[PDB]
């Protein structure tokens, strides 16, 4: 996170930390005792699926308190239209080996109704980011758990409001915009994965997830997150599955 | 109904044939008497602090 503050401790309890053989990969989001939300980039690259943790109720990366809760990943499940190595589609449903106990510093944030989502929820402005990335681009991580409020964008107005790149990724109707284009604020890698959290009437939602950005906090462009709202009866009918043996899972989309 | 100010619902809100809307929450909360707020029925219910609802 650039330009962001402390989560202070329990004020994030729904941020899962991914690791993988011990080392940082990605953020996610705790939605119920068993299920995590990520982006399905952060998995491009594993090869043994069986050294993947998720740890709940972290705060501080150099200190363990007790509040923290370690589990196995059972399954990554994947949309059938996401393609590695490229950005649409970039979501990642994880099913936890054992359920997380919810406490004061581990709650899952509510996944929306689609209707409720979209009709609402998009238009709140501000909403909150988290993680433990980058806290400058080429910058070292943190270590202490970051949050920030971004402001969301209609997709017309980020692609008018942004910089022109050339081989620049599409903004599908599967993402969103939301941040700063003045080179102060935005989310960063290591973050991945992570929520874009929207208040409602003294409730918290999942509406995003970090999932790309030309650099970090880049002058002429904003931070791009995946569209939760486009998922929610993919991700609602897969929570009501069996699981299956081999922890990677393509889930046709629709 | 549902399309403006949420149907007056705090969370979900479902339209009916004619005049009529249902407003709804989600696992974990049950709708009041007035028909739009949704109170907590659980310790940890989704989308809430705790240690910020403690005060
Ligand atoms: C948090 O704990 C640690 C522990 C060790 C390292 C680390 C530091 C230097 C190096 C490294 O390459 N060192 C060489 C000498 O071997 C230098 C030339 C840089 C001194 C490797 C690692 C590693 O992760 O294996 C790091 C660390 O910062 N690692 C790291 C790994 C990958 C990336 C990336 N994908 N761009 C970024 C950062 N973090
Ligand atoms: C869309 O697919 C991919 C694929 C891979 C990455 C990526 C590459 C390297 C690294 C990286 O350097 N990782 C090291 C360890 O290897 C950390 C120490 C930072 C965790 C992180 C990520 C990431 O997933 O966040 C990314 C990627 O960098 N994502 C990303 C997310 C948000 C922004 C922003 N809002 N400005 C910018 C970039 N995206
Ligand atoms: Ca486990």
């Amino acid at each position: 996170i650039v330009g962001g503050k402390v989560c202070p401790k329990g004020e994030c309890p729904w941020q899962v930390l991914l690791l993988v053989n011990g080392a940082q990969l990605c953020g996610g989001t705790l939605i119920n005792t068993i299920w995590v939300v990520s982006a399905a980039h952060c998995f491009d690259k594993i090869k043994n699926w069986r050294n993947l943790i998720a740890v709940l109720g972290e705060h501080d990366l150099s200190e363990h308190d007790g509040d923290e809760q370690s589990r196995r990943v059972a399954q990554v499940i994947i949309p059938s239209t996401y393609v590695p190595g490229t950005t649409n589609h970039d979501i990642a449903l994880l099913r936890l080996h054992q359920p997380v106990v919810l406490t004061d510093h581990v709650v899952p944030l509510c996944l929306p109704e689609r209707t409720f989502s979209e009709r609402t929820l998009a238009f709140v402005r501000f909403s909150l980011v988290s993680g433990w990335g980058q806290l400058l681009d080429r910058g070292a991580t943190a270590l202490e758990l970051m949050v920030l409020n971004v402001p969301r964008l209609m997709t017309q107005d980020c692609l008018q409001q942004s910089r022109k790149v050339g081989d620049s990724p599409n903004i599908t109707e599967y993402m969103f915009c939301a941040g700063y284009s003045d080179g102060s604020k935005d989310s960063c890698k290591g973050d991945s994965g992570g929520p874009h959290a929207t208040h409602y009437r003294g409730t918290w939602y999942l509406t995003g997830i970090v999932s790309w950005g030309q650099g970090c906090a880049t002058v002429g462009h904003f931070g791009v997150y995946t569209r939760v709202s486009q998922y929610i009866e993919w991700l609602q009918k897969l929570m009501r599955s069996e699981p299956r043996p081999g922890v990677l899972l393509r889930a046709p989309f629709p | 109904i549902c399309v403006n100010e949420n149907g007056g619902c705090e969370q979900y809100c479902s339209d009916h044939t004619g005049t009529k809307r249902s407003c709804r929450c989600h696992e974990g909360y049950s709708l009041l008497a007035d028909g739009v707020s949704c109170t907590p029925t659980v310790e940890y219910p989704c989308g809430k602090i705790p240690i910020l609802e403690k005060r």
